[PDB]
């Protein structure tokens, strides 16, 4: 379990794997984490697997009725703010979630970690998994904000792949968004046997380290 | 219901050509101590139906009056005899109450049998059930052979035996045990499932008692086992 | 703490030790067992004294609620062991006030259906079944005893000695020696020995309460 | 895991199912519990497999060993007197449930033995998982001196309660019949088996990609 | 067996050839790899493979009391070791320990040697494939065919089951131990960071690592 | 908790460490400390974990390699050095734990240099790029990136101060001054790097 | 002693799927720790006429989520008077489960059924309200040792993509194949197997048996 | 595990019954329990069956060491119920060689002074001490008793019986009927019923070791 | 886990703390967090721990407080706002534990500028200056030695700039950025130090 965000020059780049394991068995490996709250607000699963589906889910409800109400699309500090609240109500339940409400509404581009216990948390940056350790040691040696959309996604898929090449419970298929002023593209619905290309390029040994 | 203490023992319920034939000891220990030595563990829920019993005695006599009064509860608002309840729905309902129970965690400790005929096709419009020929063929597939573990498993088979029998008159039936016997199949094929108990479990003894289901009524006798 | 029941020819018996330890501590000797619930049932109650404290002031409330209750209306049935400190009373008989003892007992089970460990025994005359003894157990178990019933931490030594000496039709007198010397054994060898004993005999007509005080001696 | 043997009117029938469990899965469906102690004398342990197998092979020695410094056939009273000895120092640690019999200068013997080191001397018994299975088909139709034609099918047919009426165990049944001068060991018994073979499956050569395939000629 | 270091091993045989592979993935902790090179088979004799896997700790220790005991038992024999006999020493090794026991489960692979009888030739020996398995305790099972241990042991016993084969080559024997290898290996996240197949042939040692998924 | 990171090219081997000295309740006791322990035969070892065994692991294996570099003539060569340090730990890994976590490195006449890794349990194997403590988790994909294949000394210096600035900007504690041995040429040297 | 209120009954529920077709196949035995209660109890129940749940948790959640499960269709089916297409019986389901998230049903599940003209889709979930569209999945005792089979013989991470082709023919022929692999050698899979079909025009309940041992 | 011991005017009997309960499931009917130390003592074990098992195997392996030992050199005294499966074998009498049983029973506080619950019986005769009947306990607390003695867990329910029907100087015959009674209602209330019951009659020249195989039937 | 440091003369009211968001298992989430809370009544809130219960806790008082100034056009005095706050911690102390360590500030018509003090136990009382967190034990005594009374606002600066140096020298986690609030002449500005 892995994620991005980027937030950089011209937009946002969400980036995750998709496995999912049950201990060490792996109970599925075509799971989608991301998740389309609005047209422009686009969530995050990672930790437990129910426990953060099921609330973007609710959250998703949330948000419609609002942006129904008052006719006027959500903002992502809203979304995220309702989303810790409702999760701080369940601290001793045991729900584990690490939600990154990535989105853009009027006021630019913003983006919030939301964790199990009401951690609402603005940022530029952010990465929540167990492999999240990697994925920030590739970006912020290589993040520059100043990228442009070719090679943040090349440094998104870059930073995933480490993670699951060293991280046991992060692989399989990358999947690595974008986000516009307005809606978002899936870049890559991708493969995950790509270690022979960035490092071993040439398959002549095992790479040993 | 916090620990079972004064628990019953295996009851065997098979199915014979004239009916169910259930049978039961009738002892009831105190832990290690055979503290009661005739308690009846076969209970009459219906002119058609019985209710077996295993583990903690204080539940049955609870779950007794659970479906005694829900048998009532049917006898009070009965037109035809097609309306009588099906030992089916009682072991469906059963169920429900171990099941909810497990919502919780209180279980009632207990391994329930219900064991009936599910059919009304011979006349009993007429329930005296307060104070009280030949016997007629059944399609062994009338017959209602229940079960309920305190976890809510349930199912139905042709023969279900419960308590402690699981493990040895079990494999005694699962390989002597063909459909449609007789009366005196039955009995002598029981009799040697129970002489196997009495044998080889502690917490079990002789003086069996014995009732058939039949399509006449539900019908009981003592016997004690002769090693 | 010991406790009997035997039912004679026509009537029935309910003895009991006096003691209550707590702990190798004799809290009081002389203590009651068989209370009286109304004239002609009787509880014999063991196990945690606390917990059967409460057990029969509940009942009393209820027999009592219920013994008005089944009240007809009109004028009805116009037709008609030494130091043994012994005093008898009569009922209001042709018991229709006082109710069956088959209730009291069953009452229980749907009162003490708790964590709360008693242990009691019932005895009492009736108008349909003449002298019946039941037995609830720590959960709520009763089984209408028609023999005999023991319960308490120091039956079971008497046990066996109960199920050879008790014949089947016995008249007051041996049934009262019996009784007398079960509860003196399960005292000889039980750290539950009470002092005296209170034996108690429910019968057609009257209840009349013995105690008794005495102590084993043995020839071998 | 069910193991059961029986006395004869001469001879005492050992036998066992040939399984071993992980415990949510099983680790191989031949694995013979029967095990060889003496030309006379065989055990049928039960419980985990390497507390069972060293304490036969230890024994299985520690006879030999005694025999040749004596000359005379071990008996059985001898090997189940050094089994509980060893067995009580590791009072329930080297749970091994070992049933063995033979014949000696006495009848035959049948010992039933239990981990902590409680020997018993029975006509029949049954150990292991499927012990109260076994011995519930076992004991309703022994009878006291049989022949061996119905002491091997009923040891047979006790077996097989145990193997279909138990989780632990399972696979083919086999069986050592211990007659006074010789043993039978007739390792597979009866056929409990396998079901659809739809092709072998084979998958054409060029198949993995082996970045590296170094090959060496000795 | 842990989680901690993850690893496993598989073992099948041929017509007279059998091939042993197991992955390469030292894991330091469940969730974290540290090293793609660990390989967990060794060649304990020129006919006699065995395959640890386990607390890879105790791997390379009890690997180098084999190697002990091996050396100094082929010396003292001025001749080879045979696998069944040196089968029932890693019996014994492990039972010794079996209140602190090495946290491996061995499998052991190699040719048996089958008897010098020279019938109508002055050299007469056949192969056989004896494969085996054990666990921490030590207690082993000898199977003509398949033997699979390790963390994974129930990802590979469903995949050996039906894909495995009675007689091949080793063409097609490492086709079917490879693609047996690679296909459970993607299903266990604590295992499985490259893989390696070595078939080994009365006259030839062949070693391959394949080209697994590094995920 | 303190962080050892360990690189090895074909021709250099490169170690790292964290100088702080946690080891008290909450006071940085030191802001220079010795983990690395120089063996005289072109070799070296990085130690982790609690200072009581840092301080009594790493002594005990300077005695017995130096005793036998002196009862025999030779030097022992790094595999040797490697695959004995990993048995000590591993004999006392059931009596007296040694909570800790190395990083044998070291030159050879015949096999170059080779890098090792050892966990607080005895993991020895060669590798080439090592990493130990909570730090491991954020310098390891680091390495993974920037380290191509046949690198120059000066390349994985800057590699390390990537890893550097990389722990003090995300870590938990913010490690700001590292030691490092930059060993090759037959040349152990020393050298330090703030931030 | 503080009364564990869940017990794993076993069983093993395959499900494979296609462009035209669901296969779903369950075992029968219903087991307690290492007895056995029954030799058949099926685990497999049809919700509606194009659609079928498959569960291998302990038999009373079963039940009662399979019986819970048909009172909200025939509900849905009443108001609406359409029956409910897979993909809403699906977030159904993920509800349910989870509206019990602090005391689960033990009960994994596999929803199986088709939507469009077929687009066979298969769903799986596990006893809390988590479900991802799969191409083949099964859940039970059996579920390690069968999931690695069917990844090599529906994605194929061969060199060569051979069996790129499925009929329904030999679709079935491996899944019995899986069954009966699992069968020996894992404890609590059946010894009589229920098979369903689901196709463009109804379900089949075709039967194979299996091991008893 | 129901076991007894009853001195009679001539001899010591010693009854047990055959079962070995381990968790409510009969490991074995038919076990011995009236074990044979040498010819006239014999044990009567009871507790965990393991830990009676190296017990009596090493006071086996004591009391041979010491038959032999006391043994002196030259010529010495050259002066002179149904189904009840009997038979008895003689002494080699004067009883110089056979040790007497209050080293056996004393022999055993030290040996079984540890974390080895057993509780022992022993019955034998001997010269000095005619019949004696000793009772080890969990702890090896040995007390000579001359009357009767019971342990396990089945002993308890006929305490009071045994106590009443026990005269001073009883024959054989009323000896057996009463160690045959006492048993069978160990039996009958306890869940640790053997099936045959094995009487032993340790007397002054000769060993009989009865088996009885019976059940109860009261008319109550 | 959180340093907060606050200090206070006769004319003015400064609050320190890190910025730093440990709020993960190692990752230093954000260098730069938000822990204050700016009341409008010429007040401040700054709280500690573990940020679910901050973000909870600030905001729930930044409410009540607001109501209050909004339902009663008056605003609240410090001492009110300060035995409220510690009152709504006790509440809850025994339902839902909300372990925040505050320290309320502001400034009087009346009373002038007050500090405060709170543990995640409510244990209010006026101080002259506070600290919290494991950081507490470092820049405790720093603040006794350098506060002599009445001082002016930028002398306490150069005792702060004196604290934090500490933290970074001494402490275990190295906090380096630094956040501070400078309450007097009715303007209430803000700074960021580094190191
Ligand atoms: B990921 O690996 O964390 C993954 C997230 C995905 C479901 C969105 N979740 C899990 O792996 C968790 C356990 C876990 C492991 C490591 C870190 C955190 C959590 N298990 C599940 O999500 C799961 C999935 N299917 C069934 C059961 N459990
Ligand atoms: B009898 O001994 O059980 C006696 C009968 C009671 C109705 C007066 N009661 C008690 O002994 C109990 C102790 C006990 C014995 C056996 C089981 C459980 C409890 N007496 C008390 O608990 C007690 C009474 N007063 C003060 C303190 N403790
Ligand atoms: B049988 O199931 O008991 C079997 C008999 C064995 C001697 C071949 N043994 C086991 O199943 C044990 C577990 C066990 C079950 C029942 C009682 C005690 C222990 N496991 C093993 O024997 C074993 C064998 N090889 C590898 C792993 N485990
Ligand atoms: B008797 O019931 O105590 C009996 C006498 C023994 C000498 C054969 N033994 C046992 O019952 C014991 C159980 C026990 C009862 C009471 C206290 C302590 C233990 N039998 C066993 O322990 C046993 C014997 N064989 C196998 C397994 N368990």
């Amino acid at each position: 379990t892995t994620t991005l965000a980027f937030k950089f020059k011209d937009g946002i780049i969400v980036a995750v794997d998709s496995r999912a394991s049950m201990g060490s068995f792996i109970s599925s490996q075509n799971v989608e984490k991301i998740i389309e709250i609005n047209k422009n607000i686009l969530g995050t699963m990672a930790g437990g697997a129910a426990d953060c589906l099921y609330w973007e889910k609710y959250l998703g409800k949330i948000i419609k009725i609002y942006e129904l109400r008052n006719n006027e699309k959500i903002s992502v500090r809203a979304a995220s703010t309702i989303l810790s609240n409702i999760l701080y109500q369940y601290k001793g339940y045991g729900l584990c979630c690490g939600i990154i409400l990535s989105g853009y509404d009027h006021t630019g581009f913003n983006m919030f970690y939301v964790d199990d216990s009401g951690k609402k948390v603005e940022g530029n940056l952010f990465s929540c998994g167990s492999g999240s350790t990697y994925a920030y040691s590739i970006l912020d040696s290589a993040y520059d904000y100043n990228l442009n959309l070719d090679q943040a996604v090349e440094l998104a898929r870059n930073a995933i792949y480490h993670a699951t090449f060293r991280d046991g419970g992060s692989g399989g298929k990358v999947r690595v968004f974008h986000i516009h002023k307005n809606g978002y593209d899936k870049i890559i619905e991708g493969e995950d046997v790509f270690d022979l290309h960035y490092h071993y390029t040439n398959p002549e040994q095992k790479d040993q380290y | 219901t916090l620990g079972p203490v004064v628990t019953g023992t295996s009851v065997i319920a098979i199915k014979y050509k004239h009916g169910i034939m259930i049978a039961a000891d009738r002892k009831a220990s105190y832990g290690s101590y055979a503290k009661f030595q005739n308690v009846e563990r076969i209970f009459k829920i219906n002119n058609k139906t019985v209710m077996g019993f295993s583990g903690e005695l204080a539940d049955a006599q609870y779950l007794h009056e659970l479906l005694t009064r829900k048998n009532i509860n049917n006898l009070s608002e009965k037109k035809r005899k097609e309306d009588m309840y099906t030992p089916q729905h009682y072991h469906s309902y059963v169920s429900r109450v171990f099941y909810v129970r497990k919502n919780r965690i209180d279980p009632l400790f207990n391994n329930i049998i219900i064991a009936g005929i599910n059919s009304q096709k011979y006349d009993n419009n007429d329930d005296n059930v307060l104070l009280y020929e030949e016997y007629k063929e059944i399609h062994k597939d009338d017959l209602y052979i229940g079960f309920v573990d305190m976890h809510g498993t349930n199912f139905c088979d042709d023969y279900i035996t419960t308590g402690y029998a699981r493990y040895f008159a079990l494999t005694l039936l699962r390989d002597h045990y063909k459909d449609n016997m007789t009366e005196e199949e039955a009995r002598i094929l029981i009799n040697e499932c129970l002489r196997i108990l009495y044998f080889r479990d502690a917490t079990s003894s002789n003086f069996i008692q014995i009732v058939k289901v039949t399509s006449k009524g539900v019908e009981y006798e003592e016997p004690y086992i002769l090693p | 703490t010991t406790i009997i029941g035997i039912i004679y020819d026509n009537g029935v018996m309910l003895a009991c030790d006096s003691r209550t330890s707590s702990g190798t501590f004799i809290s009081n000797k002389c203590s009651r067992k068989i209370n009286r619930i109304n004239e002609n049932l009787y509880v014999c109650r063991s196990g945690a004294s606390a917990h059967s404290q409460k057990i029969i002031e509940i009942i009393k409330h209820y027999c009592v609620s219920m013994k008005n209750e089944n009240r007809k209306k009109g004028r009805f049935h116009e037709g008609e062991t030494k130091n043994k400190y012994f005093y008898e009373d009569k009922f209001n008989d042709y018991n229709p006030l006082v109710e069956n003892v088959a209730h009291i007992t069953k009452k229980i089970i749907y009162t003490n259906n708790n964590f709360l460990s008693c242990a009691l025994i019932f005895g009492g005359y009736d108008k349909i079944k003449k002298q019946q003894l039941y037995a609830v157990n720590l959960n709520g178990s009763i089984i209408e005893k028609h023999d005999f019933a023991v319960s308490g931490s120091g039956s079971i030594y008497i046990q066996s000695y109960l199920q050879d000496k008790y014949k089947k039709f016995m008249t007051k007198k041996e049934c009262f020696n019996l009784i007398l010397n079960c509860v003196k054994y399960a005292m000889h060898n039980d750290n539950s020995s009470g002092g005296l004993i209170r034996i108690v005999n429910i019968t057609k007509s009257f209840v009349e309460e013995f105690t008794v005080v005495n102590t084993q001696m043995n020839f071998q | 895991t069910t193991i059961c043997g029986l006395v004869c009117q001469n001879a005492v029938i050992l036998g066992a199912d040939t399984r071993a469990t992980e415990g949510p899965i099983v680790a191989d469906k031949n694995c013979s519990k029967l095990h060889y102690i003496s030309k006379n004398i065989w055990c049928a342990g039960a419980g985990v497999a390497g507390d069972l197998e060293h304490t036969t092979l230890w024994l299985q020695h520690n006879v030999e060993l005694h025999r040749l410094n004596t000359n005379t056939q071990p008996r059985v009273s001898m090997c189940v007197s050094r089994l509980t000895q060893e067995l009580f120092k590791y009072q329930g640690y080297k749970v091994c449930a070992i049933v063995l019999g033979g014949v000696d200068v006495n009848g035959p013997q049948l010992y039933g033995i239990h981990p902590h080191g409680s020997s018993c001397l029975l006509p029949f018994t049954a150990l292991g998982s499927g012990s109260l299975n076994a011995m519930a088909v076992l004991e309703a139709k022994y009878r006291d001196n049989m022949t061996i034609e119905e002491g091997k099918n009923l040891v047979c047919e006790a077996i097989c309660a145990g193997i279909f009426n138990d989780l632990g165990s399972g696979g083919n049944v086999d069986i050592c019949v211990i007659t006074k001068d010789s043993y039978q060991h007739i390792r597979p018994y009866k056929e409990p088996n396998m079901r659809l073979y739809h092709l072998p499956h084979p998958t054409i050569y060029p198949k993995g990609t082996t970045p590296i395939l170094s090959e060496k000629i000795e | 067996i842990y989680n901690y270091n993850g690893g496993c091993v598989l073992g099948m045989s041929g017509s007279n050839c059998v091939a042993i592979a197991c992955d390469l993935r030292l894991g330091a902790n469940t969730f974290t790899t540290v090293s793609t090179k660990f390989s967990k088979i060794f060649k304990m004799n020129n006919n006699v493979y065995v395959g640890l896997s386990g607390l890879a700790t105790d791997i390379q220790t009890l690997y180098e009391i084999l190697r002990y005991r091996v050396n100094l038992y082929e010396v003292r024999q001025d001749a080879e070791m045979d696998v069944e006999c040196f089968a029932n020493m890693l019996s014994s090794i492990l039972y010794s320990n079996r209140f602190s026991p090495y946290f491996v489960n061995p499998i052991v692979v190699g040719f048996k040697l089958k008897h010098y009888v020279d019938e109508e030739g002055e050299k007469k020996v056949n192969y056989e494939p004896y494969l085996t398995a054990y666990d921490l305790i030590g207690a082993k099972c000898e199977t003509r065919d398949f033997v699979v241990n390790g963390v994974t042991s129930e990802q590979l016993f469903g995949m050996c089951e039906s894909l495995y084969v009675k007689d091949q080559d080793e063409n097609g024997l490492f086709e079917t131990i490879s693609q047996c290898l690679l296909s459970a290996l993607d299903r266990d996240c604590i295992s499985g960071w490259g893989a390696e197949v070595l078939v080994l042939t009365p006259e030839k040692i062949i070693k391959k690592k394949l080209k697994a998924r590094m995920d | 908790m303190d962080t050892l990171i360990g690189l090895r090219g074909n021709n250099f081997v490169v170690l790292a460490a964290d100088t702080y000295s946690i080891n008290s309740i909450i006071k940085l006791k030191n802001d220079d400390n010795t983990k690395f322990y120089d063996i005289h035969g072109n070799k070296c070892l990085l130690l982790g974990g609690s200072i009581g065994d840092r301080l009594q692991f790493g002594e005990f294996i300077r005695k017995n390699v130096h005793l036998y570099q002196y009862q025999n003539n030779t030097d022992m060569f790094v595999k040797s050095f490697a695959f004995f340090t990993r048995k000590n730990l591993a004999y006392y890994l059931r009596r007296n734990p040694f909570e800790v976590n190395c990083l044998i490195a070291g030159y050879d006449k015949k096999d170059g240099y080779q890098l090792y890794w050892c966990d607080y349990l005895s993991n020895m194997d060669s590798v080439n790029k090592g990493a130990h403590g909570y730090g491991a988790y954020l310098v390891s994909a680091i390495l993974d990136k920037y380290y191509h294949e046949n690198l120059t000394v000066d390349e994985a210096l800057d590699i390390f101060k990537l890893c550097f600035e990389e722990l003090k900007k995300r870590f938990l504690l913010t490690q700001i001054n590292y030691e490092l041995r930059i060993m090759y040429d037959n040349k152990v040297e020393t050298q330090y790097v703030t931030v | 002693k503080r009364w564990y209120p869940y017990i794993d009954n076993g069983g093993t529920v395959i499900g494979l799927t296609g462009k035209d077709y669901v296969i779903l196949a369950a075992d029968t035995r219903l087991s307690l720790s290492y007895s056995i209660y029954t030799r058949f109890c099926p685990k497999i129940s049809k919700l509606t006429d194009k659609c079928i749940i498959g569960s291998s948790g302990m038999q009373s959640d079963i039940k009662t989520l399979h019986s819970l499960l048909q009172k909200k269709i025939q509900l849905f089916v009443l108001e609406h008077s359409h029956y409910p297409d897979i993909h809403v019986i699906a977030r159904l389901l993920c509800v349910i489960l989870y509206s019990r998230r602090f005391f689960p049903y033990y009960a994994f599940n596999i929803l199986a059924g088709v939507d469009e003209n077929n687009k066979g889709v298969l769903y799986n979930y596990d006893s809390v309200g988590s479900y991802c569209e799969a191409t083949h999945s099964c859940v039970g005792s059996g579920s390690q040792l069968i999931l690695p089979i069917l990844d090599n013989r529906v994605e194929q991470k061969n060199q060569l993509i051979k069996n790129t082709n499925f009929n329904l023919g030999d679709d079935i022929n491996f899944v019995k194949d899986a069954i009966t692999s699992a069968t020996e050698r894992d404890i609590y899979t059946g010894d009589k197997t229920l098979i369903y079909v689901i196709d463009k025009m109804g379900i089949n309940v075709n039967t194979l048996d299996l091991k008893q041992d």
